[PDB]
């Protein structure tokens, strides 16, 4: 009966790859580039909005950068609506952990959980996997500033600097060339935007085409702060770093 | 009920726990150790209903050990006590609630301080310099309110427990057969082999 | 025996001119036995304060539940919850447990960040809203609190005066209740700043 | 409560008092205890108001669905639906129900469904707490095949005795007359019926 | 608590007092007991107040949803049927005792609902600890075809009966008028015959009267 | 294969072929129906064809009494038709029981139209090969015609027709209404409204009917019912005089 | 019996496409034009009624729907899919929000509940995607006025103005040219009417065009008086007359 | 491309369910069976093929009783028929349980109708491979029905299905014409034997046994009963006599 | 034809055939022959048992269902183990609840309806075993033939399995004679062993190779194998 219409989403090719995983990654390679860079005193997340129109409300808009916790954020490349499904559960998880332990969830624990949810769609259930790659920027008092990445397979790895979405090989090369371990955050803002600016398929890199965030120790405090840059603030920093 | 006393001094947490196990009319044992090590710097003592007591402690111990291996990391005392509190708070509204009261004595390595947590079977948790469950507070709190200093060495803490235990052996109608006394500090968990003659 | 009387404790809140105050004792008891003098019964989530009296385990649980839900709320709404909304959230969370209720008396106090209006509210243990403008009392000396507030309270007090009123209302009510006292804390709450004062009181 | 149904020559009449009490208090002095589950199938309710309402509503739902699929149900069918609810939920209901109906094949029928859920077809039926006082009277005065006016009189006299002695009964006497002619609702006020 | 409902020629009125009690203690001296099920169907409740609030709002919500689905104004019979079936299911454990009144395309309606799920229809009704005071008024003075003005008087006087004579009731009178032509009118605190007299003395304290151990500023910002 | 043509998923032109094919099925009976509204009644006329002599003509019907107030005529295979009928009856009874008033015609239609929308969306359910025309004299809206199809669409009508020769009747009624400038038949008696229906059916289709070639349903305030062969004959006779 | 279709009907093809979502957008492409314009003191949403018979009564078929007193929706694509989305959106506004906080959801949150229902139809066992794009217009105290588009994928984006369906490339171009940050609601209504005229073949009037706004509170639409903090719905469908009144000013 | 016939609930492009049409083929391939309505009852008859002497005569009964007043007979896949009848039996019990009265034949027809229709809604089931003739007497008359694999059913004056359905129909039409005021249960019984005998020319290759039942108000008191002994033999004679 | 329509039991072929059912039917035809027959006083089963090697045992073909009923199989043995087990329960239920021996005819109806459920639904397969059921009930002696199509037939005698047609002709010829062997258990069995011989092109029926069961008037269902069948070769 129903058998005939089943795509079999969770099977191996003869080469031992997962078709749906590879096809989903293909889909992700067409998405706005997202970059995350880690420094001693902070993390930068920068991302390109794919397609705009002058009628798009940039003030009310979020397609790339989402808060998980007061200490964790992600950049998204792929199917937005899929990412919201995951982001919402990741938010629930962070709170569960807080409720259980009275401590903010360590970054890895949150990243692993989400990646496990992703892996399941790969092995049982017969459902299409999530067409999403995440960069996670976070901070906890075990490992300090951490950057991770996870893709539709539910594999995740950690990074000093990373890109997802379009052109990641170009982006990765540039990053590998100019990244230095002692880099300070302000440097990283520059690097991240220079890299996006060189790798785009857009004619140039204007403020209306970016989302941007930092996780810093807040300068003046003694504790951690997430700044999701308002459209004006992006315009400012694009000039400060000389891309006007 | 059993005797479950804790005191947190300058550098350590001391737990003292009675040795008797009575089933109705006979003392079946005079050397029972009412304690489970949860993690190398975290100790939990317990009293309450007969099987629930050890079932609960051992269940807690399993979970913390699981976390320790998963994370390759030792949860903070405060984290462990919250976990335990949540478990007991679940249990109070379940079909058959664990009737178990616990003290959790931990040395927090990140903060470099000892911490003592009192949690009854309702999941009523409080952090305290000293505590007890059941009737033990009624005989010992007044001595502890008197002599207690937050600056005490481990050795002063023991003499103060000694006194507490003597007030118990004078005025409490049950023979609880003495206490096993354990210290939790920066170096982990050790048993005072002599409180019989110390 | 009565889950609302095992642990002891009181909370009162009051409105004045462009402020609210919320107070509680610090006692946690095990019936006759005083157990801790550091058990704060007031909590805040952004600018909204919640006091909770009753069974202490439920006090603790509820605070953790409300932290959890207000966190998620801010993440989606992109703004801090207001008192009126929070009050509805307390109400429907309590009622969800209608036949296995949390044994608590909650009190909500705060200032609506947009309207500037001072707001207080109370519930019974299954979530009925006491919507009144002047004062809300809860806990084991609430008979006494009602007595104190009714005489002592007048409308539109300046913060510094509201402070004396709420402290005196609390302290003297607590001193006529066996299960309350052993410390007290008072929050004076304005649109821009929140002050917390610990009170000196008798320790029997 | 004092309720009754009586078959006569041209069909069946249901009657009832109108008092519902909670203890000594008359919660409602003008209750309608004559409830319609179909055009010409009615019932009289006694026992818990909550239970008998819930039952009559479910019966009216079942018979509206019957009608859509199979046309007009027999009175016996109505009785049987009532009974299924009453018997199968005996532990949780306190419903004493009399069912009365008019059919062209069968003419007037009366079924009594007392507390446990048993069914009994009868020429007439009395029930409710007021009923105990009119067993004698009713057994003496009921005859088969009366006319409309005789039947109305028998009910009127019967219920008024029941009302006279039962504190739980009172107010107005209501009747529903069920025949080939249609459906007639009667009401009789204390000032008339106390005079009998 | 005293709640009445009174039918008049072109509509229905409900009213209620405003005292809320916990045992012998007045918890609220002016709570609103008149509840809106939809714009023109309103509700007064006695019994467990979490329950009357909760049941009123659940049904209200389902009513709103029904209305949207059917493109019709809500009916009092629908509020009634949903309320009663819900209460019946919970076997009197939801402690809701309600007078429910309104107008809708078919006319004007008055009903009562009891915890266990039974309903009544009437031209005048009362519920609550004041039921009997109130009812002495409606039995004495209710008549066929009251004007709006006479109905408000009657309702209002029935609540007063309970305010003055029932310890369970006091403070003010709230009315709501639902007339077939018009918008429902809610008249919160229509009568306030219980203003507390001026106190004999002021209890404002000299500042510094209260002994303070420790002060500190609380952190509300991010 | 052409899998998108077997279950209700989108073709690359964004079509649902299974839904289109279900519309085809609605014509397999080769019966036409029409519905019109009176001043205070609603009339549905449907052709009755009984090919086989071995049949009991009294049991061949596409008109259903859904509730006291609501009637429904179906264009489509009888078994799908009866599946729709039994459901609508169940829905109309439950609505009444849950909310204390009779289900309105428009709302029944919306409900059955929603059930259909689901067959359009879940793979495991096929659409039904039927078009449903619901009629009543609704207590709020007066005389009503609401028609639902295998796509889950429905709307209200001044009058409407359905079946293979739908269009002929359709254009005939459009012409009538362009002239009369109002949105109903202006007759006080249902009798006349049935007469108008049959007349315009005869003119649109180019055929005469005996009393056995039609089937008729009438909604009035608080009743919907169907006409006997004899009731219809009286009506055929009437149209024949004066004409 | 029993849905034994518990695998995805939308999956990834070698190039990364999700065919069913693409095909759903195609269905939307052929839908009748609909548009939204946001002004400083309101939002207007509009579309053509494209009645399928003059024997139909076109006012018994709204394409513009209230979701809450302050939020309304319009669509392009499959009407029956829209209708059930509306049912589910009204409901979710109550179960996920009104029954929890005692107020209606802000626009973006409702939109995100609609979007999720749509996302799930893209991944759950045995269903197809909804063949519609919604425009949802609303107001709430803390966000002001807004306009959101939601597509078959479940993606949503905020707009100052936009069009979807049949003639949307031209209409969006017309709107980019006429939109500015200073428009008042009557101005937007006017633009909407002009933009619509471009896509509409036949008669253009208050009977063949459907238009709603999210504007001021209309207390005269509340149904009761005496609670001063309830001023009534901000959503209002314009009437046939109100629309014609504005085509003289055309 | 096609294949519209591989799967049960699929509409062909002209709107047909091929699987149902193929289920009809299994029916057409079955033994002939018939029903005749008389003026107070109904008579059922069926051809049973004697594959061999080894079949115990009289013992493999094909006609089935439902409740106390309904007879059904069918051609096609015999087990399908039984399954239909098991359902009918549940369906009548339930009706009687709830409503006390025995199920009216029209009511009963629809119960089978809905169930058989149900089996054209999904691809996880197959349609019934039978046509069922059935009926009996109720509170207002005799009723005779036939129900196809699509779930289509109507009331009949006489009905026939299986291998010999054309002769049977033609015979049945003759009766309806040559007896316009009715036929009696007695006449119907004989007339049934005759028609089954005539029907048996298309299966001329094998021997057969005749099986008859009836339900008549006057002759069986509205209860379904198998025609046994003397009446069966008389009926056989009539058909034998009238074959020449 | 065949090709596209034999993929599952839920699909008709265009001529109205059920191919998975016919394929299951086909597993019977390649089973080892077995014969049933009965008089008015007894019923007899005889089956030819197949080994696998000359090192293996001969696989059993007769299963007892109750004191008065039992059967033989040809086709998939585990399918027989399922169906006879069900029959065991049906018999048992009847005794436990009604204190009544299950009629051999009801047994056939129950088997038919169990088989049928596996020919109309998705994911099932038909049974692929054929069955001969003998019994002695309140109406005397009975033999039934079950086919996994669900067709159950009551007969005087029959055979199923490879080359069963021999026995089936033999019995069809012997009919008037074997039906009369009343009160002579040994004669009827000898009549059955003759029938079964009509189906050996094969070889020769031997003592670890023949299996016979019998049930009748004062005889509980009983099975003979080995030295216990010697007197019949």
């Amino acid at each position: 009966g129903s058998r005939r219409y089943d795509s079999r989403t969770t099977i191996f090719s003869p080469e031992g790859r997962l078709y749906q995983v590879e096809y989903a990654l293909e889909s992700i390679s067409h998405a706005g580039t997202a970059i995350g860079i880690m420094a001693s005193d902070g993390i930068v997340l920068a991302a390109e909005r794919k397609v705009t129109s002058t009628l798009l409300e940039q003030d009310t808009s979020t397609e790339k950068l989402y808060k998980l916790n007061d200490k964790i954020a992600v950049a998204v490349a792929g199917l937005t609506a899929d990412a919201e499904i995951l982001i919402n559960t990741a938010r629930i998880h962070a709170q569960n952990y807080l409720k259980t332990y009275n401590e903010d969830i360590p970054v890895e624990i949150l990243v692993r959980r989400l990646s496990d949810i992703k892996q399941g769609y790969t092995q049982h259930g017969g459902l299409r996997p999530f067409g999403v790659s995440f960069i996670y920027a976070g901070y906890d008092d075990r490992y300090g500033y951490q950057l991770y990445t996870s893709n539709p397979s539910g594999n995740y790895t950690g990074w000093k600097a990373i890109s997802v979405g379009a052109n990641t090989s170009a982006a990765q090369t540039l990053l590998q060339m100019d990244y230095k371990d002692d880099m300070k955050v302000d440097d990283a803002i520059e690097l991240a935007l220079k890299t996006l600016s060189k790798t785009t398929d857009s004619s140039a890199l204007t403020y209306d085409r970016l989302e941007f965030a930092t996780i810093r120790k807040g300068a003046n405090d003694g504790e951690v702060y997430q700044k999701i840059f308002k459209p004006q603030e992006i315009k400012d920093i694009l000039v400060k770093t000389g891309i006007t | 009920m059993d005797i479950i006393l804790g005191i947190r001094v300058q550098d350590s947490v001391i737990l003292a726990s009675s040795k008797a196990v009575t089933r109705g009319i006979s003392v079946l044992k005079d050397s029972d150790d009412k304690t489970r090590q949860l993690s190398p710097h975290t100790l939990m003592s317990f009293a309450g209903e007969a099987g629930d007591t050890v079932q609960f402690a051992e269940y807690i111990q399993a979970n913390i050990q699981l976390y320790s291996i998963r994370e390759d990391y030792e949860l903070s005392p405060q984290a462990v006590s919250s976990f335990v509190r949540q478990e007991l708070a679940k249990s109070i509204r379940s079909r058959r609630p664990y009737q178990v009261n616990v003290l959790i004595g931990g040395y927090d390595k990140k903060k470099n301080k000892p911490e003592l947590y009192q949690i009854d079977y309702l999941g009523t948790k409080v952090e305290l310099p000293y505590g007890a469950h059941g009737y033990s507070g009624f005989y010992t709190f007044s001595l502890l309110d008197h002599h207690y200093r937050p600056d005490m060495t481990t050795e002063e803490g023991l003499d103060l427990l000694k006194l507490c235990v003597q007030e118990l052996e004078k005025r409490m109608p049950m023979d609880f057969k003495g206490v096993i006394v354990k210290i939790v500090d920066k170096d982990g968990i050790r048993q005072v082999d002599d409180f019989q003659a110390q | 025996s009565d889950p609302s009387s095992i642990n002891g404790g009181i909370v009162v809140a009051m409105t004045g001119k462009d402020c609210v105050a919320i107070a509680c004792d610090l006692r946690l008891g095990s019936q006759s036995l005083g157990v801790s003098n550091k058990f704060e019964k007031i909590f805040h989530y952004g600018h909204v304060f919640l006091g909770i009296t009753g069974l202490a385990t439920d006090v603790t649980t509820l605070n953790e539940m409300f932290r959890y839900k207000t966190n998620l709320y801010k993440l989606k709404e992109e703004r801090a919850i207001e008192p009126e909304t929070f009050t509805q959230l307390v109400s429907s969370s309590l009622y969800e447990r209608r036949f296995g209720p949390y044994f608590v008396g909650p009190v909500v106090a705060g200032i609506n960040s947009k309207s500037g209006k001072p707001f207080i509210a109370g519930f019974d243990l299954i979530g009925c809203i006491d919507e009144a403008k002047d004062f809300i009392v809860s806990g084991t000396a609430s008979d006494q609190l009602f007595g104190m507030c009714e005489s002592l309270y007048e409308p539109n007090l300046e913060p510094e005066d509201l402070f004396e009123t709420i402290s005196q209302a609390l302290l003297n009510a607590a001193d006529r209740d066996a299960l309350s006292g052993w410390g007290a804390v008072v929050y004076i709450i304005k649109k821009d700043e929140v002050v917390k004062r610990y009170l000196k009181m008798r320790q029997d | 409560t004092s309720i009754m149904a009586v078959t006569f020559k041209d069909g069946v009449i249901l009657g009832a008092d109108s008092r519902t009490t909670t203890g000594a208090y008359i919660a409602n002095r003008v209750t309608d205890k004559l409830t319609r589950v179909h055009d010409k199938i009615w019932c009289c309710r006694s026992g818990s108001a909550a239970d008998t309402q819930a039952i009559a509503d479910i019966v009216q739902y079942h018979l509206e669905l019957y009608t859509s699929q199979y046309g007009t149900p027999s009175t016996e069918t109505a009785a049987s639906v009532f009974k299924e609810l009453c018997y199968e939920n005996k532990d949780n209901l306190t419903a004493g129900i009399i069912v009365a109906g008019y059919d062209d094949k069968n003419k007037g029928e009366v079924y009594t469904i007392p507390l446990g859920g048993s069914v009994h077809k009868l020429p007439y039926a009395i029930a409710g707490s007021g009923s105990t006082f009119i067993y004698g009277y009713c057994d003496k005065n009921f005859r088969e095949n009366m006319s409309k006016e005789e039947t109305v009189d028998f009910i009127k006299h019967s219920l008024s005795q029941a009302i006279k002695w039962d504190g739980s009964s009172g107010g107005v006497i209501r009747m529903v007359v069920l025949t080939a002619a249609g459906v007639e609702r009667l009401i009789f006020y204390p000032d008339e019926y106390e005079q009998l | 608590t005293t709640i009445v409902g009174v039918k008049f020629n072109n509509g229905v009125v409900i009213a209620a007092d405003t005292r809320s009690t916990q045992g012998p203690i007045v918890a609220d001296k002016n709570c609103a007991k008149l509840h809106r099920i939809s714009p023109k169907i309103w509700c007064a409740g006695a019994g467990t107040a979490a329950d009357t609030e909760a049941v009123t709002q659940l049904i209200g919500s389902n009513i709103e949803l029904h209305s949207l689905y059917t493109s019709r104004e809500p009916r009092v019979v629908s509020a009634l049927q949903m309320l009663k079936q819900h209460l019946f299911k919970y076997q009197g454990h939801i402690g809701a005792y309600l007078i429910v009144a309104g107008v809708d395309p078919t006319g004007s309606h008055l009903f009562s609902i009891h915890a266990h799920g039974s309903t009544d229809v009437g031209y005048y009704l009362s519920l609550g600890s004041g039921s009997l005071a109130a009812m002495a008024v409606l039995e004495s003075h209710w008549k066929q075809d009251l004007t709006k003005e006479e109905a408000i008087k009657l309702a209002s006087d029935a609540i007063q009966a309970g305010i003055w004579n029932d310890l369970g009731s006091g403070s003010n009178v709230d009315v709501c008028v639902m007339e077939i032509g018009k918008d429902a009118e809610y008249l919160r605190n229509y009568l306030t015959p219980n203003v507390r007299e001026e106190k004999q003395k002021s209890y404002k304290f000299p500042r510094g009267t209260t002994a303070v151990l420790k002060e500190s500023i609380v952190n509300i910002c991010d | 294969a052409g899998y998108d043509r077997h279950i209700t998923i989108f073709s690359p032109e964004g079509r649902l072929y299974q839904v289109e094919y279900a519309f085809k099925a609605t014509n397999q009976t080769n019966i036409n129906s029409l519905a019109v509204r009176g001043k205070d009644c609603t009339v549905v006329i449907s052709q009755k064809k009984v090919p086989d002599k071995l049949l009991d003509p009294t049991t061949v019907s596409y008109i259903f009494c859904i509730s006291r107030t609501i009637g429904m005529v179906v264009n489509g295979p009888i078994p799908d038709a009866r599946n729709a009928a039994l459901r609508a009856k169940a829905e109309a009874a439950e609505f009444r029981y849950k909310y204390g008033y009779d289900m309105p015609c428009d709302v029944l239609a919306k409900r059955m139209a929603n059930l259909s929308q689901i067959y359009t969306q879940r793979a495991y359910m096929r659409p039904l090969g039927v078009i449903l025309t619901f009629v009543s004299v609704d207590e709020e809206l007066g005389p009503s015609i609401y028609k639902t199809d295998p796509a889950g669409y429905y709307v209200g009508y001044k009058a409407t027709a359905t079946g293979p020769k739908q269009q002929e009747i359709t254009t005939n009624l459009e012409n009538h209404f362009k002239k009369s400038k109002i949105d109903h038949i202006n007759e006080e008696s249902w009798e006349k409204v049935v007469e108008f229906a049959i007349t315009h059916m005869i003119d649109a289709l180019g055929t005469e009917f005996s009393k056995n070639d039609l089937e008729v349903g009438v909604a009035t305030k608080d009743k919907f019912f169907t006409l006997s062969a004899e009731n219809i004959e009286e009506r055929l006779v009437a149209i024949a005089e004066q004409d | 019996m029993t849905d034994r279709y518990s695998f995805s009907l939308t999956t990834f093809s070698p190039s990364g496409k999700l065919g069913q979502i693409d095909y759903a957008l195609t269905a939307v492409k052929q839908g009748v034009t609909s548009l939204g314009i946001k002004a400083t003191n309101g939002v207007v949403i509009a579309t053509e009624k494209k009645s399928s018979s003059p024997l139909a009564m076109s006012e018994t078929l709204s394409k513009v729907s209230l979701l809450t007193p302050d939020i309304g929706a319009v669509y392009s694509g499959m009407g029956p899919d829209y209708r059930v989305l509306v049912d589910k959106s009204r409901k979710v506004a109550h179960t996920s929000y009104k029954r929890i906080y005692g107020e209606y959801p802000p626009t973006k949150l409702l939109v995100s509940e609609v979007a999720k229902i749509m996302q799930e139809a893209t991944q759950s066992g045995g269903v197809r995607p909804f063949g519609v794009s919604l425009l949802i217009a609303g107001h709430d105290e803390f966000n002001g006025f807004s306009l959101y588009q939601v597509d078959p994928s479940g993606s949503y984006f905020p707009w100052k103005a936009t069009a979807i369906g049949k003639g949307s490339v031209a209409a969006k171009t017309f709107l980019e040219k006429r939109w500015n940050d200073e428009l008042e609601l009557e101005d937007a209504i006017h633009i909407a009417l002009l933009t619509l005229k471009e896509s509409v073949e036949g008669e253009f009037n208050g009977d063949t065009i459907e238009l709603a706004i999210i504007g001021d509170e209309n207390p005269d639409l509340l149904g009761y008086t005496g609670i001063p903090t309830d001023k009534g719905p901000r959503f209002r469908k314009l009437t046939s007359q109100e629309i014609n009144d504005r085509l003289e000013a055309l | 491309g096609t294949g519209y016939d591989l799967s049960n609930s699929v509409f062909s492009p002209d709107g047909r369910n091929f699987q149902v049409e193929y289920a009809v083929k299994a029916v057409e391939n079955g033994t002939t069976s018939i029903g005749i309505k008389c003026n107070d009852g109904v008579v059922f008859a069926v051809e049973k093929l004697i594959t061999s002497k080894l079949l115990v005569p009289q013992k493999n009964v094909k006609i089935q009783v439902v409740d106390r007043h309904i007879g059904c007979v069918y051609s096609g896949l015999i087990p399908d028929g039984r399954h239909l009848v098991n359902r009918g039996r549940e369906e009548a019990a339930s009706f009687k349980k709830l409503y006390k009265t025995p199920i009216p034949i029209p009511a009963f027809a629809d119960r089978l109708g809905q169930y058989v229709q149900a089996h054209t809604l999904y691809n996880s089931v197959r349609p019934f491979g039978v046509s069922t003739i059935f009926g009996g007497v109720d509170k207002n008359g005799a009723h005779l029905y036939m129900l196809e694999p699509s779930g289509s059913y109507w009331g009949y004056k006489g009905a026939a299905t299986g291998k010999g359905r054309q002769s049977a129909k033609a015979e049945l039409e003759k009766l309806v014409d040559h007896h316009p005021e009715g036929l009696s249960a007695r006449e119907a019984v004989k007339q049934a034997a005759k028609i089954i005998y005539l029907a048996h020319e298309d299966n001329k290759e094998k021997d057969f046994e005749l099986e008859i039942s009836w339900c008549s108000l006057s002759e069986t008191n509205g209860l379904h009963k198998f025609v046994k002994g003397d009446l069966l033999q008389e009926a056989i004679d009539f058909a034998q006599k009238e074959i020449n | 034809f065949r090709n596209n329509y034999d993929g599952d039991t839920v699909t008709f072929s265009p001529t109205g055939r059920l191919f998975q059912v016919e394929y299951a039917l086909e597993a019977i035809k390649q089973g080892s022959v077995t014969v049933g027959l009965r008089s008015n006083t007894h019923a007899v089963l005889v089956a030819l048992k197949r080994n696998a090697d000359e090192l293996s045992s001969y696989q059993k073909k007769i299963i007892k269902c109750d004191e008065h009923m039992g059967l033989s199989l040809a086709g998939l043995a585990p399918d027989a183990r399922v169906l006879s087990n069900y029959l065991r329960q049906q018999c048992n239920y009847s005794s436990l609840v009604f204190n009544r021996k299950l009629a051999v005819e009801r047994a056939g109806h129950l088997l038919c309806d169990k088989a049928q459920k596996n020919t109309q639904s998705y994911g099932g397969r038909p049974y692929g075993v054929g069955l001969l059921i003998i019994g002695y009930d309140k109406s005397g002696a009975h033999l039934l033939e079950f086919q996994p199509s669900g067709n159950v037939t009551e007969l005087y005698g029959t055979a199923i399995g490879a080359r069963s047609q021999g026995a089936k002709t033999y019995l069809e010829r012997t009919l008037d004679t074997f039906i009369k062997i009343d009160g002579n258990p040994d004669e009827l069995i000898k009549a059955g062993v003759e029938a079964i011989s009509q189906s050996l092109r094969d070889e020769s029926l031997t003592v670890d190779n023949l299996s016979i069961a019998i049930v009748g008037k004062d005889t509980p269902f009983t099975i003979y194998d080995g030295e216990a069948v010697a007197k019949y070769i």
